[PDB]
């Protein structure tokens, strides 16, 4: 279903299909115990790739067009799947290469990592204030949600945002590191 | 010249820090020429010259005479001081640092002075304060090191407390409840705090418990068109401060701590009244990580699931902070320093005194469960004759309080005081 | 997480002092978890909660509690001080003065590692070393 939407194109038409489907996604992940899954972790893994393609943001004001401002709404969409979709979800690396598996999932992790931080800078109100905070709101729940069931290989790429330049941001990050500890 | 020694010793160490090759040496000489001339006893020996090349980072060196100097010199404490802050301003912002470097080993002199069988004397040493507490508020940037040696170690001589504390009071009230100095002055506090804790708590504390008393003698419908008012809500924000890590000393003093939680519960602008929220919070966290009380481990479960009760939207609704997220938030601004509070949204909630049982007791099942382990402990006797007193006086605005408070408390009653509730009522 | 004890008390110590109210308590939250995971020996004692107003002041805690773990904690030494220089290069002019007053009773521990049989340790001093050159060189109001 997504193939089909991802290469349908951008028009003021074809955005309004690329948000319901996204909202699908995450309205499938609120019944994932009742549902059957063939391989449900080799599934969850392409569904982020897909749609980690479509979160772009600043495209509003170089398109020059404020009807395309659904777009602000597509990234805030997007990113509410990716949450869903991320929330417990191990990673694992198709098999195109022949490399080391725990080389993979570091490069693997720091491939999101970058891409979440580079939207976080975006949202920085200095740089719609309710867009905004609840973007940056997500776009930070997300990165949570990848983190801890990814401690091991991912761990040291995110110590730096213990001295973000984002106080509120600096605040969430403390409390889901409290909770790794307590875990056993 | 021999009447000012002490103002020429400060020129001598302010210029021997400089930055210009030929005036360190000029500095040098002056030095010299004072120690020889007023026989000031120093560790080495200095010798009058021309042509020396003094190095740059001359700072170990002064702050060595200054301290030596100050241990055994001390007539000239307060004449140095007074030149001393004159010159802070004046300075660059290097030079700044310096100052603070040898400043620090004078402040400990004022021991003496400050009961200096009132000689005029003593009329000094408080004008020094008063200069002290002007850089602080100014010098944002060096904030976090002037807490650590002027007010950290200045807060450590007993005889010296009773004086300070009273200036922090008398500057904060002329800014008002919102002003930047009476701001400024609450953080202060804590740091003045650490060194005495079982004293800046109980004269804090004393002060509050006097004020409520005094209203007694111009009774107002309510506490915010008192007179006193003003001096109640910054005496406030003292406490607040001073409540976290137990640096108001519980384990003496909860008594005195419910007594004036109960009179200042849902009163005040949205500000004050999340303030004493926070205030109950930290006097219970305290007594859960307190070493003098010895809880027993079924006495602090009891404690730990009324710290969570208090932070349940049930109690946000009591205290009168419904529709606040947080009170941390609220209750501490972040631009504090820069700009002064801006009230508004007078419009003001009502209080319940059905809503001050709930709380009443919710406090007193607290008190109880400590009494247990304490053996021999007059907590309980000491809160009731505090309400005992206010609930038979005529007080239009405490006595309806100290009423609903005074019968949740009680343990005996006898037939003389049903009288008198009875003959209130008529 | 359990090799990097050291890596994480810089980022509880740093933020203490911040002037954020929200991000005060969450920091002390992580500092009451790193004692109980760790066994680290403090002075008082620390119980996790939420609600908490901590004043903005909070400069002779944080030198008191690092005092203590420095006396009585050498082995963290090494990895701490790295970052916390680290971590001054980062912070503002205000929080800058911060570090400078609880870094300071570690490095009277650096006497065991300088002579730590050539294991590798020697050559981690010298780094600090001149990490602490650099501060030096650029910082001159200070």
């Amino acid at each position: 279903l997504v193939r089909y939407v991802r290469v349908l194109g951008n028009m003021v038409h074809a955005i309004q299909i690329k948000t319901k489907l996204c909202q699908l996604v995450e309205v499938m992940m609120a019944r994932r115990d009742d549902l059957s899954f063939c391989q449900e972790m080799k599934f969850r893994n392409k569904m982020v790739e897909y749609l980690t393609d479509w979160v772009m943001g600043t495209s509003n004001q170089a398109a020059d067009d404020d009807v395309k401002c659904l777009t602000r709404d597509l990234d805030q969409a997007s990113m509410e799947a990716v949450v869903s979709l991320l929330a417990g979800l191990p990673l694992q690396p198709e098999e195109g290469d022949g490399v080391e598996l725990m080389e993979a999932k570091s490069q693997l992790f720091l491939k999101y990592f970058t891409l979440f931080m580079n939207l976080l800078n975006d949202c920085s109100e200095v740089e719609m204030s309710r867009r905004l905070a609840s973007l940056r709101h997500c776009t930070v729940l997300a990165m949570s949600n990848l983190l801890n069931a990814n401690v091991d290989s991912g761990l040291m790429h995110s110590i730096g945002l213990g001295y973000h330049k984002d106080l509120q941001t600096r605040a969430t990050f403390m409390e889901v590191l409290t909770k790794i500890l307590q875990q056993g | 010249p021999k009447d000012v020694p002490g103002t020429l010793l400060n020129i001598a160490l302010l210029n021997l820090g400089s930055s210009d090759p030929s005036l360190r040496s000029a500095a040098y000489n002056l030095l010299c020429a004072l120690t020889c001339t007023f026989n000031l006893k120093i560790e080495g020996q200095l010798l009058e010259t021309s042509g020396l090349c003094i190095p740059a980072n001359n700072t170990l060196f002064i702050v060595s005479i200054s301290k030596t100097l100050a241990a055994n010199e001390p007539h000239l404490t307060l004449e140095f001081l007074e030149e001393c802050i004159s010159g802070f301003s004046k300075s660059s912002i290097e030079l700044k640092h310096l100052c603070l470097e040898y400043m620090t080993p004078w402040l400990s002199n004022l021991v003496r002075f400050c009961k200096h069988n009132d000689d005029a004397k003593r009329q000094r040493v408080t004008a020094i304060l008063d200069k002290l507490i002007t850089m602080t508020i100014n010098e944002k940037q060096m904030y976090p090191s002037i807490q650590a040696k002027i007010w950290g170690s200045l807060g450590q001589i007993t005889d010296l407390l009773d004086v300070v504390l009273d200036s922090f009071i008398k500057t904060s009230a002329t800014g008002g409840l919102g002003s930047i100095k009476a701001e400024v002055m609450a953080d202060t506090a804590v740091a003045l705090a650490s060194g005495n804790v079982k004293l800046v708590s109980s004269k804090v504390i004393g002060r509050m418990c006097k004020i409520i008393d005094k209203t007694c003698l111009s009774p107002t419908p309510t506490l915010e068109q008192h007179l006193m008012w003003d001096d109640i809500a910054i005496l406030a924000r003292y406490m607040l401060m001073l409540s976290f890590n137990n640096s108001l000393d519980v384990a003496a003093h909860l008594p005195y701590l419910f007594h004036v939680v109960t009179f200042l519960v849902a009163t005040g602008p949205l500000s004050l009244r999340a303030s004493t929220h926070g205030l109950v919070i930290n006097i219970i966290h305290s007594l859960c990580t307190c070493s003098q009380l010895h809880f027993s481990e079924e006495t602090k479960q009891v404690l730990r699931l009324s710290l969570t009760e208090f932070s349940l939207p049930k109690f946000y609704l009591l205290f009168g902070i419904s529709k606040v997220k947080s009170a941390a938030v609220i209750a501490f601004r972040s631009s504090y320093r820069d700009r002064s509070f801006s009230p508004g949204s007078y419009e003001r909630e009502t209080f319940a005194l059905t809503s001050l049982e709930t709380v009443t007791e919710a406090l007193l099942e607290i008190m109880e469960a400590c009494m247990r382990d304490i053996p021999t402990c007059k907590w309980l006797d000491q809160w009731t004759e505090l309400a005992q007193r206010f609930a038979f006086q005529y007080n239009p605005s405490l006595q309806p309080r100290a009423l609903v408070v005074f019968g949740c408390i009680s343990k005996r009653v006898s037939h003389g005081q049903i009288k008198q509730i009875i003959r209130i009522l008529s």
